[PDB]
């Protein structure tokens, strides 16, 4: 109602309006998922169909690299993505500098929240409409961290989390098709198991989809079209034989 | 006293009588041995009835002057005609408050309805004392005694005239930093009278 | 009547006219007095009508005539608030130009000082004009005799001779019809008393009904010193015609 | 590793100017356009002056779409120079030049603080009271031909060299229309 | 909605920033301007939408020059886009100061859009409403081309329009560009693109704005070089 | 705190000795004196305590900054004239400190290597070789460098130079680190 | 404004190894009042400490088109402080639409001198005239100011002064001004190593265009 | 805190277009009527001298200023922002090109100084737009004669020949008909005469019309002779007995 | 009433005084990365070898309008310092541009330098910061 106007005013039933509405503007942006294997992080993205006079040399990508072992992809708006990766990399480096130490996932993840946060603490300023996904291994440590982060400043820890649009039906698929007691083994699983999440609400395929892959001691690859086109011909070969029979 | 600068060394004379007061100096700058300028107007005036000699520090003086002119306008302009009071506490806060800066000293002779002619002097350091007659400089230290021994209170004009004259020129003759003419400005109730003296008919007397 | 906006801050109309301005510039006519400026031939004389309804009121505390400066007075139409604001903000520009540039302040400066900082109230969101009329009026060394006007809308222009108040259109037409008549950009008399008791008649024959020496307040400003007449001075001026 | 100090030589023609500079690469002389820069001192000052220079003069060629001037170049040099008037550099430059529009050849020197010194005949930096500047009064002829012009510095930068070890020189004869560039690797 | 476009700093309950919505819908108010992205050269035009008779049209407004690599193409309000051009110069002299080289193009336009996204995230802000078509080369990528919006969004392309009539030209280009395509190839389709889109009756020269940059350098078509181009084309 | 470098025709040789401190007793196998600013720059720096380190450190987390956001390397020309930039500014507003910095590089675009040396003043000259420490060895240098040495050659003209060093030094001189910049990147000789 | 950067890098490289480079020092200047008018003159060498440097230097300044100066210490700092104090001075004339006077070139000068605590070494004599008639003022490096009929400064001042107390009457024509000017100088240059050659001359009368003479002498 | 910050006077309206700016321009089209003619041998810049009251001295309001010597202007719409932002120019011209390189700075320079500080003032959280639109005539040696028009947006614009105020429609029409490459400096003088003639309501005399000029220069207007590299200023404004004889002619 | 400033100096320090530059992982001391200075200055520097006249150059306007203040108190009453200072403030804090440096007119006519001209209006003088994004949050507090 009347209680919408300004980010300094709750509800009545106790809510902020304008955190919903931020929420609202990241749910338009292209769907973001990610996956947590037993020693392996999986970040999908879906691109927009390139046009036809639109330059694939310079584009910038969705899957930023923080620090050589920390990853970040993000949904919404993409003028504010650029704001956060580059405050992100700045503290990355003041941290590696001040403490000799490079940051850890839930660290960054917690900064990057806390940026978020104080720009909802004025009415003369505007809070980032993007809602970022944060992968990772901590220095010198075999365990997966994967982390998504809201426009209000809220952080959490996942397993296998979607964001952006037409997400619910990936966060179905996945409900149904990853559990805990049994991540997948190897990286080619994990892959897998993205593209066919992808798959979904993607209406091309393997020129729509894009795939970084994080492993320990700070191995981070992004694999090319001919990879991912080949995952997607197998998934539809394996789709097309169970429904023959 | 930083250094590279001029300093105000002079012989100034402030003596109030019946009918006003009258501030007396003489007309010599000099830079070490070198006079600089044998013909200086050391009679600043900072209002109409109100005036000042200075010493120390010449730019210090100076801008303190111009300040002190700047508020008495401000003064005249909201309630009108300052008494030598006002002037002296603005003269001794300017000068005390900025002592770690400047080194500046000035004796102010003012007159009013009130009041009838006023001498005040602030020396080196920010202090103000008021007296019926003032000297200041580095030649006034020859003529203390004989200003303690010729000052009589209620003198007329012309008594004080000459007691400035001959307390002016003694500094003088004894003084290698005083000489030239001998400028004096009387201040009445009818107005303000300027007077100059030769060395031809001071050093006769 | 603005319709969004310009209720409360200083922007433009879609017609492209500041309101707050005009309202300002309306609520000068309030005090309902009358004031006349003209030029003598070393001399400027300034008369300002006096009303006192109340006879509680003290008269010789009612004014609207300042002395900003030795040589610069100022008249003032509007309400008295913002006059007086106005008289101390003139007497500190005055003075700080004195100690700033070594000469003292002209008039047409003093002026145009004023007129910037009004210019600043129309501008500025959060800053409202005053809603008074300022009639500086002196003798420059440079330029003799002056008169200088200036308004709540940040312009200022001077004057041969001017009248400013709820009856202003008469007291300009006489005072063009006599320049007219007599061909003078000016008054041709060497004293400031015949000015002013000329001022006085033409106050006379414009307003209509005379006045006494308590309905009037009259100031003269010459080559050295501007000064305000009291009531003994304007009662003399009243009998000489 | 040393590089600090050197001399600078500047000397006007008939329609040409020469600038020359020792040499044992790290060059004293810049070009801005068609305006030459010679600065003596300090080496991390002179590269200090030169990348504010460049800086300045691609600014001004930007918004005024002309080259530079060598009089506009002198007092940008005077004013640069005196904003450091407490933290002044260690440097002695000299500016030389010819002016696109009028032709009349440019030569002028500064102090640390940006004081200008225009000189009709030539113009020494660096060192100029132990075997330079008399030496270069004395072979100075006006109004003398670019390849005169050429000899003339030539011989003095020896004449200075000899009052035999590793010795180098750079010259540049500038026209209205081209410029030439020469080695002394004697 | 009314009640959600006053201000800069505010979501729309569908999420959505009116302000910038309309800084983006008056792009189409000014003249259309095309890059064209050769395989040995840029070529930049620029139609004049506002120029009529009594004006200087040898003395520039849409067509500005960054440093001697990069070129930029304007479509919007010429006081905000000369800010922005300024900044612009700026940083680039900034960049050549510091490390002792040219600015690669990317960074450059990266630095612009994030100046206007944040244009974009104050109160007391508005945002600038320019769009740019940047054309510069540098060694790493080689040729490349550019545009940026209000919203802080940037995006490279082959052959890029912006302005008035931003879809028929586009639709021009896709029907006629080649990847294969000179300079003088590139010049001819704008020209046409151009003459085929305005709301005049013939392309003259007086309200024309040509540029290329090509092996490097840039070349800023004078009058008579855009008339001798125009008679050459057959645009006549 | 001595620093050698010395330029061949395909890599570059960085040479520094131990660090040690005046009335303390260290036992330790790693290098204090060198910051790896690129896979393919390293530098060397030799000065007072402390404000050292910390400038070698804050080049160092720019440098990486710079890499990260562009996803490229920086040519060692670039390298070095923002780190004589940052010297010059460091000194800016308080009194200079003693400061050394060698930085060897090879630039892939060029596919050469590249040698500068930039002294307390922020003085960046391009050098075939270059020391700082011990003021000897510059005659050495001088009179057995050609430019197109080998990797091999390099590396025994450095024995010898540090082995005239040592028998100078009063036998306190310990091990020097010495490592290989090239096309493969940064490499260290156990040697 | 002006920058302090370098202060403690100048100051190390002064105490341990290097010698900063000196500033130019600038030299007879004087100024002689007539009945309807200011002539201000100067001396044309300047020598770079025991070496000549040029035979004809311009060290008369000009803040208004009738008011000039001539200014002695660091040269730098003269030419500075005078085209700092012409700017404000001609925008101060467009403000108020009026001819500017002697007296607000003094104020400004003094207020600027004293800002700086005497840190900006240039010592002016400046003449003008105004509608308020013909002044002539000096102007130290700590900012006090002094009135006079006659000045003079510079290293020969002295020998100046000698001259200008033999021959100066308060009745002066145009021409005796000049050649009492002149004569100034000349004695400055031959009694005192510090002046040589030609003189530069500035008169200003009331009502009538500034003139400026440059090699008077010849 | 709320006080930290001032929300944006100008803001876009759902056509795309900022309010205070068209309502700027409108202000401006109110104003008394300004034009320029440039010619091959000066630039003439001419203007009507409104007056509320007859009894006011028309001397002393002047709405011609003087930039530099070579560089004057004129206005149209509101006279204080015309005084302020002329004080503004004037200073500007010194701070940043006279003590900088030692000389006054080009028409095109100081034209776009003023149209950034005019631009500020469109983007901003308390000053509303300047609601003036000015004609700006100068000389540089580098570019010969220039004459700008400057709107309250900010957006300035090389013209051969142009018109603001009320009638600025019907002057442009008429100075289309009458301008050519060969036109002279006199025979620009007459045709803004003649232009201003059809513009002017009530009496059209020497004292309720202004001129100015930007020609050769005057030595005699320095003020001092000695330098003959010292040239003179190239602005003259024209005096009322001039404008007279004209009309006369 | 004072000509020359006084008290300049430092009375106390600390590793978190500049509250706009403090690291995160270590709230307690400055992030030397984002100073963008150098690297190697530590606070203690600035409290030695300073130039005398860079303090007195620094603060001598505000030294000024404090004077200035203090007469308008004395003579005038609380009233027209007040107002001053609320003009002055009004004017300083509605005006935002992250892309300059120069001040506003309005702030000059308040300050009577409307045709005045000093050194610092002649000279009015990276990997991190000085962009808008920090002058925002320097502005709003956040």
């Amino acid at each position: 109602s009347g209680y919408d106007r300004a980010l300094s005013i709750f509800s009545p039933d106790g809510h902020i309006f304008q955190v919903e509405y931020a929420l609202e503007a990241v749910k338009r942006g292209t769907c973001a998922v990610g996956v947590k294997g037993k020693n392996c992080v999986v970040l999908g993205c879906e691109r927009r169909s390139t046009l036809k006079l639109q330059d694939t040399r310079i584009t910038p990508s969705k899957v930023s690299k923080i620090d050589s072992h920390v990853v970040l992809s993000f949904s919404g708006l993409n003028a504010d993505s650029r704001i956060l990766i580059e405050k992100a990399r700045v503290e990355a480096q003041s941290h590696r500098l001040t403490l000799e130490d490079p940051v850890t996932v839930e660290y960054l993840t917690r900064y990057v929240a806390g940026v978020q946060q104080r720009y909802t603490q004025s009415g003369g300023v505007r809070p980032f409409g993007v809602s970022t996904l944060i992968a990772g291994f901590d220095p010198r440590d075999d365990e997966p961290k994967l982390y998504q982060t809201e426009p209000s400043g809220i952080y959490s820890s996942w397993s296998a989390q979607t964001i952006g649009r037409n997400s619910k039906t990936v966060r179905e698929f996945l409900e149904k098709n990853y559990d805990r007691k049994e991540p997948p083994a190897t990286v080619e699983e994990c892959v897998k198991l993205t593209v066919r999440s992808l798959l979904e609400v993607v209406q091309t395929g393997a020129k729509n989809i894009e795939i970084t892959v994080v492993k320990p001691d700070s191995d981070i690859v992004a694999l090319s079209s001919e990879e991912i086109n080949q995952y997607v011909t197998q998934i539809e070969q394996e789709k097309q034989e169970q429904q023959e029979q | 006293l930083k250094k590279g600068e001029v300093s105000l060394g002079t012989s100034i004379m402030a003596v109030t009588f019946k009918d006003g007061v009258i501030l007396g100096a003489d007309s010599r700058t000099t830079t070490g041995a070198y006079i600089a300028n044998r013909v200086t107007d050391k009679l600043t005036r900072v209002h109409d009835k109100i005036w000042c000699c200075r010493s120390g520090s010449a730019a210090d003086t100076q801008a303190i002057a111009d300040i002190v002119q700047y508020h008495l306008e401000l003064y005249t302009s909201q309630y009108g005609t300052p008494s030598t009071e006002t002037a002296a506490s603005v003269f001794k806060e300017l000068c005390y408050e900025n002592k770690d800066n400047l080194t500046a000293g000035i004796i102010v002779a003012g007159y009013d309805d009130k009041n009838k002619g006023e001498v005040y002097t602030i020396p080196l350091g920010g202090s103000v004392h008021k007296l019926p007659y003032a000297i200041a400089g580095s030649g006034s230290t020859f003529i203390y005694g004989y200003c303690d021994k010729n000052f009589r209170e209620n003198m007329s004009k012309e008594e004080t005239v000459d007691f400035i004259k001959h307390s002016l020129s003694q500094a003088i003759k004894w003084d290698g930093s005083s000489g030239g003419v001998i400028r004096m400005v009387v201040l009445t109730a009818a107005g303000v009278e300027r007077l100059i003296f030769y060395p031809d008919e001071y050093e006769q007397l | 009547s603005a319709a969004g906006y310009d209720r409360h801050i200083t922007i433009f109309s879609p017609e492209g006219r500041l309101y707050q301005v005009e309202y300002a510039f309306k609520a000068t006519n309030q005090t309902n007095i009358n004031s006349l400026a003209v030029r003598g031939k070393d001399c400027t004389v300034v008369i300002s009508q006096k009303k006192v309804p109340d006879k509680l009121l003290d008269p010789t505390t009612v004014s609207y005539i300042f002395c900003i400066s030795r040589t610069i007075g100022m008249v003032v139409n509007g309400p008295i608030p913002d006059a007086r604001n106005a008289a101390l903000r003139a007497k500190a520009e005055a003075a700080e130009f004195r100690y700033k540039y070594g000469y003292d302040m002209p008039c047409d400066v003093l002026a145009k000082r004023m007129a910037n900082l009004s210019q600043i109230y129309t501008q500025r969101a959060y800053m409202r004009p005053l809603g008074v009329i300022l009639t500086f009026v002196s003798v420059d060394e440079e330029l003799g005799p002056s008169i200088y006007k200036t308004d709540p809308a940040g312009y200022y222009v001077g004057y041969k001779a001017t009248a400013t108040g709820p009856k202003q259109q008469e007291i300009t037409t006489n005072l063009e019809n006599h320049f007219k008549k007599s061909k003078i950009d000016h008054i041709n008399e060497e004293s400031w008393e015949k000015v002013v008791e000329f001022a006085i008649t033409h106050m006379i024959d414009a307003l209509g009904t005379e006045f006494s020496k308590n309905d009037l307040e009259v100031g003269v400003a010459t080559k050295d010193k501007f000064f305000t007449l009291s009531a003994e001075n304007i009662e003399e001026r009243l009998v000489a015609i | 590793s040393s590089i600090n100090g050197g001399i600078v030589v500047a000397m006007t023609g008939k329609d040409c100017v020469a600038i020359a500079c020792d040499l044992r690469k790290f060059e004293k002389i810049f070009h801005y356009g068609h305006v030459f820069l010679g600065i003596t001192g300090l080496a991390t000052d002179v590269t200090t002056l030169n990348e504010m220079f460049r800086y300045k003069t691609n600014l001004y060629k930007l918004k005024e779409e002309r080259a530079i001037e060598p009089e506009t170049f002198t007092q940008l040099v005077s004013s640069s120079l005196y904003e450091r008037r407490f933290g002044p550099y260690f440097v002695g430059p000299v500016v030389a030049g010819i002016n696109s529009k009028s032709g009349k050849p440019f030569i002028a020197g500064f102090d640390l603080i940006g004081c200008i010194d225009e000189a009709k005949d030539f113009i020494v930096s660096g060192t100029a009271s132990d075997q330079l500047f008399g030496m270069c009064e004395s072979l100075y002829e006006p109004n003398l031909e670019p390849e005169d012009l050429f000899e003339t510095i030539s011989q003095a930068l020896l004449n200075a060299a000899d009052r035999l070890s590793g010795w180098g020189a750079v010259v540049y004869i500038i026209k209205k229309d081209e410029v030439v560039k020469r080695y002394l690797k004697m | 909605s009314r009640r959600y476009d006053s201000r800069t700093t505010i979501f729309s309950p569908e999420g959505r920033l009116y302000q910038v919505e309309y800084a983006l819908e008056s792009i189409s108010h000014a003249g259309t301007a095309i890059g064209i992205m050769a395989s040995d050269g840029i070529v930049l035009a620029a139609e004049r939408k506002v120029t009529s008779t009594l004006l200087e049209q040898d003395t520039t407004e849409k067509l500005y020059k960054l440093n001697d690599k990069i070129a930029v193409a304007v479509a919007g309000l010429t006081a905000d886009a000369e800010i922005l051009i300024n900044t612009a110069r700026i940083h680039a002299q900034n960049y050549l100061k510091t490390y002792n080289e040219d600015i690669p193009v990317e960074i450059l336009v990266r630095r612009l859009s994030d100046i206007k996204q944040g244009y974009t995230q104050h109160g007391g802000l508005r945002p600038f409403g320019v769009s740019f078509i940047y054309a510069g080369y540098d060694d790493r990528y080689g040729y490349q081309l550019y545009t940026s919006n209000p919203s802080g969004n940037y995006t490279g392309w082959k052959a890029i329009s912006v302005g008035a009539n931003t879809s028929a030209a586009q639709t021009l280009l896709q029907m006629d560009y080649k990847d294969d395509m000179k300079v003088d190839d590139a010049i001819e389709l704008a020209l046409k693109t151009l003459s085929k889109t305005t709301d005049s009756s013939a392309l003259t020269y007086d309200r024309l704005e040509f540029a290329t940059i090509r092996k490097v350098y840039q070349k800023i078509f004078k009058p008579q070089e855009i008339k001798d181009i125009l008679v050459k084309t057959g645009i006549t | 705190d001595i620093i050698l470098g010395i330029r061949v025709q395909d890599s570059v040789i960085l040479a520094s000795s131990k660090a040690v401190t005046r009335g303390i007793s260290v036992l330790k196998d790693s290098d204090d004196k060198t910051r790896q600013l690129s896979p393919h720059t390293l530098m060397s720096f030799a000065g007072e305590a402390g404000d050292t380190v910390q400038f070698a450190e804050y080049i160092q987390a720019n440098i990486q900054l710079y890499s990260i956001r562009e996803d490229y390397e920086l040519s060692p020309q670039a390298v070095s004239s923002f780190v004589r930039q940052e010297l010059a500014k460091s000194i800016r507003s308080r009194r200079p400190y003693q400061v050394n910095v060698l930085i060897g590089g090879y630039d892939k675009k060029k596919n050469k290597p590249e040698l500068y040396q930039i002294d307390y003043l922020g003085t960046k000259v391009e050098l075939p070789y270059g020391a700082h420490g011990y003021s000897y060895t510059f005659f050495l240098l001088d009179h057995h460098y050609r430019p197109d040495m080998t990797t091999e050659e390099g590396l025994d003209l450095l024995k010898l130079c540090v082995q005239e060093l040592e028998k100078r030094m009063p036998m306190d001189f310990k091990g020097v680190i010495v490592k290989i910049v090239d096309k493969d990147g940064i490499r260290q000789v156990d040697d | 404004g002006l920058s302090f950067d370098n202060y403690q890098r100048n100051n190390f490289l002064a105490e341990n190894s290097h010698t900063q480079p000196k500033a130019t020092s600038t030299t007879t200047i004087v100024g002689v009042k007539f009945n309807n008018g200011v002539v201000i003159a100067a001396d044309t060498r300047s020598t770079q400490g025991p070496i000549v440097a040029d035979k004809n230097c311009a060290k008369l300044h000009r803040i208004s088109p009738k008011i000039w100066c001539a200014g002695a210490g660091t040269a730098a700092d003269t030419e500075a402080v005078t085209q700092l104090i012409g700017s404000n001075i001609e925008l101060h004339s467009l403000y108020t639409s009026r001819e500017p006077r002697v007296v607000s070139a003094l104020q400004m000068l003094k207020q600027h001198l004293f800002k700086y605590q005497g840190h900006i070494g240039a010592y002016l004599i400046v003449a003008g005239v105004d509608p308020t008639g013909s002044h002539l003022f000096s102007i130290h490096a700590h900012g006090s100011t002094d009135v006079g009929y006659y000045l003079s400064l510079g290293s020969g001042s002295l020998a100046a002064m000698a001259v200008l107390e033999s021959h100066w009457k308060q009745d002066l024509t145009k021409e005796e001004a000049i050649k009492l000017a002149s004569d100034a100088i000349q004695a400055g240059i031959w009694n005192d190593l510090g002046s040589g050659s030609n003189v530069d001359v500035c008169v200003m009368e009331i009502g009538k265009d500034a003139e400026y003479l440059r090699n008077y002498t010849p | 805190m709320t006080d930290r910050y001032s929300f944006s006077l100008t803001t876009f309206s759902p056509s795309g277009k900022l309010g205070q700016i068209d309502y700027a321009l409108t202000a401006v089209k109110q104003g008394v009527t300004s034009l320029g003619i440039k010619a091959t041998n000066g630039v003439v810049i001419a203007t009507e001298k409104k007056s509320s009251s007859p009894l006011a001295m028309s001397e002393t309001l002047s709405k011609v200023s003087l930039l530099t010597p070579d560089i004057g202007a004129v206005y149209s719409g509101m006279g204080p922002d015309y005084r302020v932002l002329v004080d503004k120019s004037r200073k500007v011209a010194h701070t940043s090109y006279k003590r900088i390189y030692g000389e006054y700075p080009p028409t095109k320079l100081l034209v776009s100084e003023v149209a950034k500080i005019m631009q500020e003032a469109t983007q901003s959280g308390g000053v509303r737009p300047f609601g003036v639109s000015l004609l700006i005539a100068g000389h540089d040696e580098f570019n010969g004669f220039s004459l700008y028009q400057v709107d309250p947006s900010g957006s300035y614009f090389p013209w051969k020949a142009t018109a603001i105020g009320k009638g600025s429609v019907a002057a442009k029409t008429f100075l289309e008909k009458r301008w050519n490459d060969e036109l002279e400096l006199e025979d620009a003088i007459h045709i803004a005469l003649l232009t201003l003639k059809e513009s002017v309501e009530g009496e059209f005399n020497g004292d309720t019309i202004e001129l100015a000029i930007i020609g050769d220069e005057n030595p005699d207007l320095l003020g001092y002779t000695g330098i003959p590299t010292d040239k003179g200023p190239r602005f003259r404004k024209l005096t009322s007995q001039e404008i007279n004889d004209r009309l006369e002619a | 009433m004072n000509i020359v400033p006084q008290d300049t100096f430092k009375s106390q320090v600390s590793t978190d005084q500049d509250k706009s530059v403090l690291s995160s992982a270590v709230p307690s001391l400055p992030d030397t990365l984002r100073q963008q200075e150098g690297g190697a200055v530590p606070l203690s520097t600035q409290l030695n070898d300073r130039h005398p006249l860079e303090s007195t150059l620094k603060n001598w306007e505000t030294t000024q309008r404090q004077r200035q203040m203090e007469q308008y108190r004395q003579i005038f009453g609380i009233a027209e310092p007040m107002k001053r200072t609320m003009e002055m403030e009004i004017v300083n804090r509605t005006d935002f541009n992250p892309l300059s440096t120069n001040g506003s007119i309005h702030r000059d006519i308040l300050l009577n330098k409307e045709c005045s001209i000093d050194w610092e209006d002649v000279y009015p003088g990276t990997m991190v910061g000085d962009d808008v994004h920090s002058k925002i949050e320097k502005q709003l507090g956040i």
